[PDB]
C-alpha cells in the first residue's frame, strides 16, 4: 505494498487556497474511504473529513465546514483536498489516510503528510552568528551557532562539516515576527578548542545560501 | 462534538514494565474505539480497532479493553520500540475525534542540565540586534524552568524557548532559551543571568556574565 504518494510542501500567502493530492497504489482505490487529518507541530490529531471514492460520498467535520473540499479521481486513483481562505492557523501537516476495509472509520494506513505553511513572509536568508563563551567562562566546552531570521524552513546545520556529531544539539526553529530562528550547540573537549578549529556550517536551500563560521575565542 | 478524554498526558516507564493508558468517551460508543502509536517524526500507525482487536503486525504484548465509555490500552513488558506517543479515537460516527495523546517516555537516572550562557556575538551587535543564548543540555527528567534576570530583576518579554524530545541514545532532554533585545536595550544593562530550576537541585543552576567585564 500500500502506498500513498502525497504532493509536495506548500508555501502560500494568507487568503490563498491550496489543493493537495494523494495518489494511491498497491490496493484497489475504490474499495476504501480516504480520510484527511490535520496535525500541527507538537500537537494532536484532528479529523477533517473523508470521501468514499466508490460513490463520491463525503462527510466533513463541521469545524472544517467551508474551508475543506474533498474530491477524488478514480481514473488516476488520486484523492484531493483543497483548503480555502488560508490563514496562519492553517499551517500544519495534513495526512491523507486510508480507512480500514471493514472498520472504515479506523485509520489503517497513514500517508507521510503534506506540510502547508501560510505566511506573508518573503524568502530571507539567515544571519549566522558564532557563539563563543564569555571571556570569563572544564573537561568539555560548549560552543554555539545562532541562525536567525530566515524564511522559509528548513536550514541544515552541521559542525566541522559533519565530523562533529555526537555532542551536537540542534533545536527546533521558533517563529518570531514571521521569521524563523534556531540555535545549535556542540560540546567538545576543552583540550580541542580553541587549540583546534570548530566551524558551524549552515545551509538554507530556499535562498541558495551556504555559510561557514569558525567559532573563535572572544578577544577579551 | 463527542469528546475523548485520554490520560495520563505523560507517562514514564522502564523496559519490562507494564503500563496502561485510558480513554473516556463523552457518549456511549460501544466498542468503536481505535488506538494509534506515533513515534517521533513519523506518521501514526494503527494498533487496535473495535476496542480490542490488534491491527496487522502489532505484538501480543499490546491489548485493548473496554466497551461503552471507558477504555484502556495496556502494554505488557514494554520494549524499547514502544516509547512514543499514543492516541485514542472513537470510530462510531462522524465527526471522528481523537484523545489528546499520551507521551510514553523512557525512565533513566536523573541528570542535571549542563547550562551554558553566551553573550551576543560581536557580529550580531554590528547588525544592531542582541540575542543572549542559553543552552540547558542533557537533563532528566524533562520538567524544567528557566528564568532570565537582568541586573537582579526577572525579565519575561523577549524570551523564546525551544526543546528537543527525548534523545534516542541517552534518553535525556535539552533546551535552548534565547533573550532577544535591541542593541540599545542590551547596552543599558550589565549583568545577564540564565537560571535553571530542575529537580536535581534544590537551588537553581545559575550562569551569567557582565557586559562590561
Amino acid at each position: 505494498q500500500v502506498k500513498l504518494l502525497e504532493s509536495g510542501p506548500e508555501l502560500v500567502k494568507p487568503g490563498a487556497s491550496v489543493k493537495m493530492s494523494c495518489k494511491a497504489s498497491g490496493y484497489t482505490f475504490t474499495s476504501y474511504v480516504m480520510h484527511w487529518v490535520k496535525q500541527k507541530p507538537g500537537q494532536g490529531l484532528e479529523w477533517i473529513g473523508y470521501i468514499n471514492p466508490y460513490n463520491d460520498g463525503t462527510k466533513y467535520n463541521e469545524k472544517f465546514k467551508g474551508k475543506a473540499t474533498l474530491t477524488s479521481d478514480k481514473s488516476s486513483s488520486t484523492a484531493y483536498m483543497e483548503l480555502s481562505s488560508l490563514t496562519s492557523e492553517d499551517s500544519a501537516v495534513y495526512y491523507c489516510v486510508r480507512g480500514g476495509y471493514r472498520p472504515y472509520y479506523a485509520m489503517d494506513y497513514w500517508g507521510q503528510g503534506t506540510s502547508v505553511t501560510v505566511s506573508s513572509a518573503k524568502t530571507t536568508p539567515p544571519s549566522v552568528y558564532p557563539l563563543a563563551p564569555g571571556s570569563a567562562a572544564n573537561s568539555m566546552v560548549t560552543l554555539g551557532c545562532l541562525v536567525k531570521g530566515y524564511f522559509p524552513e528548513p536550514v541544515t546545520v552541521t559542525w566541522n562539516s559533519g565530523s562533529l556529531s555526537s555532542g551536537v544539539h540542534t533545536f527546533p526553529a521558533v517563529l518570531q515576527s514571521d521569521l524563523y530562528t534556531l540555535s545549535s550547540s556542540v560540546t567538545v573537549p576543552s583540550s580541542t578548542w580553541p587549540s583546534e578549529t570548530v566551524t558551524c556550517n549552515v545551509a538554507h536551500p530556499a535562498s541558495s545560501t551556504k555559510v561557514d563560521k569558525k567559532i573563535v575565542p572572544r578577544d577579551c | 462534538e463527542l469528546q475523548m478524554t485520554q490520560s495520563p498526558a505523560s507517562l514514564s516507564a522502564s523496559v519490562g514494565e507494564t503500563v496502561t493508558i485510558t480513554c473516556r468517551a463523552s457518549e456511549n460508543i460501544y466498542s468503536y474505539l481505535a488506538w494509534y502509536q506515533q513515534k517521533q517524526g513519523k506518521s501514526p500507525q494503527l494498533l487496535v480497532y473495535n476496542a480490542k482487536t490488534l491491527a496487522e503486525g502489532v505484538p501480543s504484548r499490546f491489548s485493548g479493553s473496554g466497551s461503552g465509555t471507558q477504555f484502556s490500552l495496556k502494554i505488557n513488558s514494554l520494549q524499547p520500540e514502544d516509547f512514543g506517543s499514543y492516541y485514542c479515537q472513537h470510530h462510531y460516527g462522524t465527526p471522528l475525534t481523537f484523545g489528546a495523546g499520551t507521551k510514553l517516555e523512557l525512565k533513566r537516572a536523573d541528570a542535571a542540565p549542563t547550562v551554558s550562557i553566551f553573550p551576543p556575538s560581536s557580529e550580531q551587535l554590528t547588525s544592531g540586534g542582541a540575542s543572549v543564548v542559553c543552552f540547558l543540555n542533557n537533563f532528566y527528567p524533562k520538567d524544567i524552568n528557566v528564568k532570565w534576570k537582568i541586573d537582579g530583576s526577572e525579565r519575561q518579554n523577549g524570551v523564546l524557548n525551544s526543546w528537543t524530545d527525548q534523545d534516542s541514545k541517552d534518553s535525556t532532554y535539552s533546551m535552548s532559551s534565547t533573550l532577544t533585545l535591541t542593541k540599545d536595550e542590551y547596552e543599558r544593562h550589565n549583568s545577564y543571568t540564565c537560571e535553571a530550576t530542575h529537580k536535581t537541585s534544590t537551588s537553581p543552576i545559575v550562569k551569567s556574565f557582565n557586559r562590561n567585564e
